[PDB]
């Protein structure tokens, strides 16, 4: 296979992909890899554009969505924070597969562990510490949550990065932020 | 991939600048075609700093305030072939290594160019 079946990514590389709160304002850098029951995650977000270079006054928390369809394809459209022509999909080489993912539910998150309406619960979350510029002394949160953006035989990932209340004429820019999550299958 | 190797481009202050960037497509790059230019500028820290980008068959710009106005694509049709581009009236503030990323999944290819500017002319 040209293509790895246990990965799926954004290419390590991804040019603006996202239009946050103006067109492709941000880079959204995204790997999610299958280990059985487990998927290792390593998210990381950056403003390019607009306010996302100059964290505004108010500003406490910046957050992105990726809903996916009942077979584990990404969904192109509000709320989700990659753009249509943005690449999603296997691995293939520095880019991606343009092959259908046909194995989608092995990177979902696990529905029974994660139901769809209770995104409030604890269980449905994955909060850690982490640090804006990467720099140890601007602390900030990382709340992962698992199907609480979700439709109905959907399912979804939200990152919520807080805490930046403090935190000005800073562009918004986040460490490679490590996460995982129970499969569906 | 991208028809020429790593270059470095002497020019002079005022001048314009034409950093080449043709690339040639492979039946199996069937994705959409992504046009990106980065820079990190010798003066400061900054490194892979947007300059231009064509998405969606749409150019956009504006993203490197320091370089605004004064960079545009070369060519009239990018899906041909060329994603060159050229920066007008050249400032010191220039220097530095900028890169040409053009994507076609599963494709992809980059290079990069140092462009050196000068006060006034001679690299004799």
């Amino acid at each position: 296979t040209p293509y790895d079946p246990l990965t799926l990514w954004t290419t390590p590389d991804p040019s603006p992909n996202c239009s946050l709160i103006q067109e492709l304002d941000a880079k959204l850098t995204l790997c999610l890899t299958k280990n059985g029951s487990i998927v290792n995650g390593i998210v990381s977000l950056v403003g390019v554009k607009g306010n996302l270079l100059n964290i505004q006054s108010t500003t406490t928390t910046v957050g992105v969505h990726l809903v996916f369809d009942e077979q584990g394809r990404l969904i192109t459209s509000t709320p989700t924070a990659l753009v249509p022509q943005a690449s999603w999909g296997y691995r293939q080489g520095q880019s991606v597969s343009t092959n259908t993912v046909t194995n989608g539910l092995g990177f979902m998150p696990n529905v029974s562990a994660y139901p769809r309406p209770n995104a409030s619960e604890a269980k449905s979350q994955m909060v850690s510490l982490t640090y804006l510029q990467g720099d140890t002394s601007k602390p900030i949160t990382m709340k992962v949550a698992f199907n609480g953006i979700t439709s109905l035989n959907g399912y979804s990932l939200t990152f919520m990065w807080s805490g930046l209340s403090n935190y000005i004429n800073q562009p918004f820019s986040t460490p490679s932020c490590s996460f995982s999550y129970i499969t569906q299958e | 991939g991208i028809t020429t190797p790593e270059e470095m481009i002497e020019k002079a202050k005022g001048e314009t600048a034409y950093l080449p960037c043709k690339f040639t497509l492979s039946p199996e790059d069937q994705g959409p075609l992504d046009i990106e230019w980065l820079i990190s500028p010798a003066d400061n820290q900054k490194v892979d700093q947007v300059i231009i980008l064509y998405s969606g068959d749409k150019i956009y710009d504006d993203y490197y305030p320091d370089l605004k106005g004064r960079v545009h694509f070369t060519s009239n049709d990018l899906k041909s072939g060329d994603a060159s581009i050229n920066v007008t009236n050249l400032q010191l503030s220039d220097i530095g290594t900028y890169q040409c990323k053009v994507k076609k999944a599963p494709g992809v290819a980059n290079k990069k160019i140092h462009l050196v500017v000068l006060v006034k002319p001679s690299g004799a």
